[PDB]
């Protein structure tokens, strides 16, 4: 090959030192770390849903970390994390609740019965699911599955609003290009 | 027995979901194990890492654009490319935004790997190996000039989008003779990989590039960039009518070196795809 | 192309003064200043590093760089009449042009001033003083191609009044000798880009 | 030099035991520590500000040390931390949030996602925003900048009152004299 | 397996931020790193250290007021400075304030930073290196005394401010034989450091100096200083007319094994500088 | 990383001033120094 340079690999950290204690090259932190997915998502009342009615959504919009490099990869194992912060501004006694599901299977066709975690406005849901799965891994957007693979399903008391949030345990995506992405909103 | 507790009276705070944003303490499972560790990727992704040494992916080969060489290209001018960057800037942020507008105008970006992972950060330092490649047959011959000018560059704007200046670039005005630069014969090469390091009076870059950037907001630019390279003719395109009377270039883009600062990008709107519609 | 660079001092600007001359270059540093309409009346002042690379004929055979990070270094002299009496003081201000003027050097008491680094100069005994000014920059190295960003300002005052007999004669002066110079250089970036 | 005394190192140190346990030399600790700002500033509703827009006001009050010193310096590096205490009498539900922001960017040419951090009244919110910066070092009131380096933008559920301190975390100042100060107000 | 939790019941209080006063224990980060640790400042100050070991800034040094001595200044009394204070008091304290009234008579000073510091604290102790040096031609000549007197001043009083009394301190009141002082001869040196050590029948002294402090306030100031110095001319200043017929003289101020006790001022009123607005 | 709590949880009472009666465990300051010990009384009670 033909390579050339214009004259570094120290620069780079200790200017980092000065400036910045926070040395980051692996992103697999950056899957565990948290980040906000929805401003005042709301809920049905006294009733359940399967938070794929909402997550798949903002997958689409790559409005988070968990999304966005998806939109980077096509494959995928681990455990995802999600949170449900509550801001629901009136009730008399408030239950949530949090049941496991098959990724796309319907609130109808599933047990309500099973492994299941509840807490009480503590006004908050922090659970992790796990990674059960039926190939080896997981494609990030397979549109077409009978539940391969396990997922969340939510109940609450009362007609609810939550903020939420999501990232992955061990998650870790197989690499691929990355598509066009949006900007602003510029109409006249 | 039930003794007394001497223990201290043990302080808190009621604070709930603490460092959430940071990367490391809990959560609720729903399953059976808290051990619930599953294994090391054993023919799972046969690869070294994709994901974490960014290096990897940031280090990952694209391709920007290209940009048609022909023998009545104008001698240490820049070889046009229409009202957007031969004129090339460097730096990994998007610059190259394009519109779908209906009365809409809404922008969007071809950013590359090495791009589209900065759009999520706020600030940058690393080098850009680019690599400079053409199509030709043997016949098609001549030499071109790549030369760097850190800084500021000599611009058009628009309401909505912005340009390079092409009239600033002859080589009366930037002769392209001491700075640093390389000269390529094509008769004997026809692919560079050019290693530029990060160099600034700022130890690490903006990472806005260009967004909600238009002949206002233009300032945001110019200090996303550490400075910028230009592409010209320093002698013309030889070509018999035997083959075309024109050739093409490509620009593969890749860094190394590669650091990023904080997470939080600086736009005024969130990270959002442009998902294709069914129709414009 | 070559090995090493120009080092050479340089002279700026020359001034003078007699007893009873009532100006900005006398009612020698005002004790408080109230009004931002009475500032500390001062003498001289010098922009930099601008001036000195653009005054001081080291551009030419020096441009055609972009970034850069030095020292400058300073010295007075004099060779002024003994008759004359006073105290003067030398000091810089970084960024002082561009911050909030609370934090002005000017805008301020003659002790706040004073407080500020540098070294005094007596009228008639410190006959050569020198001074060396850091690199007081936040950025990392300095533009050239602007020249813009001068990161330091660099105020002479005065701390009694040119002191002398009741009425002077010419020679019952006071005379200046500025010379502004480098070190601790480092060049790097070449550019066709140019300080006009 | 000419000098003279009439007439210590212990005597100080030693009626500091008999009178004060506190042997302060170093101001660095006095910086980590905090200070009221503000007694009972306001907040717009269900929205958001960019702390500056108070900051930079008590900043050329020097009620605190963070300012009071900043009058007696040029540059320092390190990062920054606040703390809000609720006061307000009525709600119904509140979420307090918070998010970072370049120093002096608007709330509307900045986006409104990325690491933040969330609470309830707890009634009180306790972060630490870092340094990151791009020179190497900050000129206390630089009033030129296009948002250099870090600061925070806070949001609240209701039309909100708080008080508020400062410190910093590592936190530090260059050497300059200081200005005059200000005294009483005794018109007439 | 589920044991049971034999462990203790482990008490607490709600109490949160606990000690913000204190500087020693948490608090909520927005970055990636709880290790965000960063540097030892190589190449940002270049300095032993500013900050702390106040020593260094206390014992930096600064200028308070000049005062002119003429041949005609009466022997052994006060080189006067009008109703304001050659009538020094020694101690950290601000006392020179004066007045900006718009009838709104709003009091202002000039402090160094040997007193700019302590007017944060309560309560201070140490000792002051004043500095006097005289600006002169070889032919003004002349002999003049210092003299340090611990305790009160004779003062005189007003509604806004103090002022010393010159009557109190002829030569015949004060002579100032055996107290401690020196005498400088201006005809061999022309600067003295004046070491005076801190001495009080209070392991420590207020910090009040003067505030809010004026005729009715005035004991305060009384007890803000552990004592107060005297210039005065002992011999006449020999200049004849080839020269000025008068001098000056400056007063440097610092500060060495200096020590404060507390944060909290001793003030009615927080902090605050007098920021110059655009007219009086 | 983000590892999960093991920790077993951790119970409580809300109790404060837990033996003020008593003679020995904290309580809040307004200085500098949490180790602001003094000294041992010399030259002030003979």
């Amino acid at each position: 090959e033909n390579t050339i340079s214009f004259f570094p690999e120290r620069m780079n950290n200790e200017a980092l030192m000065r400036g910045c204690g926070e040395q980051i090259v692996n992103l697999r932190p950056l899957l565990r770390t948290f980040r906000t997915i929805n401003d005042n998502w709301s809920l049905a009342a006294n009733t359940k849903t399967p938070i794929t009615d909402l997550t798949n959504t903002a997958d689409a919009e790559g409005r988070d970390y968990m999304s966005y490099l998806s939109f980077l990869y096509r494959f995928y194992r681990g455990g995802r994390r999600y949170k449900f912060f509550n801001t629901t501004p009136l009730k008399q006694t408030c239950y949530v609740r949090s049941f496991l599901i098959p990724r796309n299977y319907t609130a109808d066709e599933i047990n309500t019965d099973g492994p299941s975690h509840i807490t009480y406005p503590n006004p908050v849901h922090e659970v992790e699911v796990p990674f059960y799965s039926q190939y080896r891994k997981i494609p990030i957007a397979s549109t077409s599955d009978k539940g391969y693979d396990s997922s969340l399903m939510y109940y609450t008391n009362v007609g609810t609003q939550q903020i939420v949030a999501r990232a992955g345990n061990d998650f870790t995506f197989w690499m691929i290009g990355t598509p066009q992405l949006q900007g602003i909103t510029k109409e006249v | 027995s039930k003794p007394r507790n001497q223990n201290q009276v043990m302080p808190y705070q009621n604070v709930p979901g603490w460092g959430y944003s940071l990367y490391k303490d809990m959560s609720v499972p729903l399953a059976y194990d808290p051990n619930n560790e599953l294994g090391d990727l054993r023919d799972v992704f046969p690869s070294a890492v994709d994901e974490m040494a960014i290096g990897y992916v940031c280090g990952n080969p694209a391709i920007k654009h290209v940009l048609t060489w022909s023998t009545t290209d104008v001698v240490q001018n820049p070889i046009s490319n229409g009202d957007d960057w031969g004129v090339i800037p460097v730096g990994m942020p998007c610059y190259s935004k394009t519109i779908r507008a209906v009365t809409s105008k809404t922008e969007v970006m071809d950013p590359a790997p090495c791009e589209y992972v900065a759009n999520l950060f706020s600030y940058w330092r690393a080098t850009m190996c680019y690599r400079i490649t053409v199509v030709k047959t043997a016949f098609h011959t001549g030499r071109l000039e790549i030369f760097f000018e850190p800084g500021s560059i000599p611009t058009v704007r628009t309401a909505d989008n912005l340009g390079p200046d092409q009239t600033q670039l002859n080589g009366t005005i930037a002769p392209s003779d001491n700075n640093y630069k390389y000269i390529l014969d094509l008769t004997n090469d026809t692919e560079v990989t050019i290693k530029v390091p990060y160099v600034s009076n700022k130890m690490f870059m903006k990472t806005v590039g260009i967004y909600g950037a238009h002949d206002e907001d233009n300032w945001n630019f110019d200090e996303s960039f550490t400075g910028f390279l230009c592409i010209r003719p320093i002698t013309k395109l030889m070509a018999p009518d035997t083959v075309s009377q024109k050739v093409s270039i490509v620009v593969w883009k890749w860094a190394e070196d590669v650091v990023v600062v904080e997470p939080k990008p600086l736009t005024s709107g969130p990270t959002q795809v442009y998902n294709p519609p069914a129709v414009a | 192309s070559i090995i090493q660079f120009l080092q050479r001092p340089v002279l700026i600007d020359n001034i003078e003064i007699v007893a009873g001359t009532t100006a900005d270059n006398n009612t020698a540093l005002s004790r408080y200043v109230l009004d931002r309409t009475n500032p500390q009346k001062y003498i001289k002042q010098w922009t930099l590093p601008s001036t000195v690379l653009k005054a001081g004929g080291k551009a030419q055979k020096l441009a055609n760089f972009k970034y850069l990070r030095c020292d400058v270094q300073v010295k007075i002299v004099l060779n002024a009449n003994p008759f004359i009496a006073g105290r003067l003081y030398l000091a810089y201000s970084p960024y002082d042009d561009k911050v909030a003027p609370e934090r002005r050097i000017i805008y301020t008491s003659r002790a706040g001033v004073t407080g500020y680094p540098g070294v005094e100069l007596d009228f008639q005994l410190d006959n050569s003083v020198e001074m060396t000014i850091p690199y007081a920059s936040f950025q990392e190295a300095y533009d050239l191609v602007s020249g813009n960003e001068d990161f330091v300002q660099l105020y002479l005052f005065t701390i009694a009044p040119v002191l002398g007999p009741s009425a002077e004669s010419a020679n019952s002066k006071v005379d200046l000798s500025v010379y502004m110079w480098l070190d601790n250089i480092s060049l790097v970036i070449p550019t066709y880009r140019l300080n006009p």
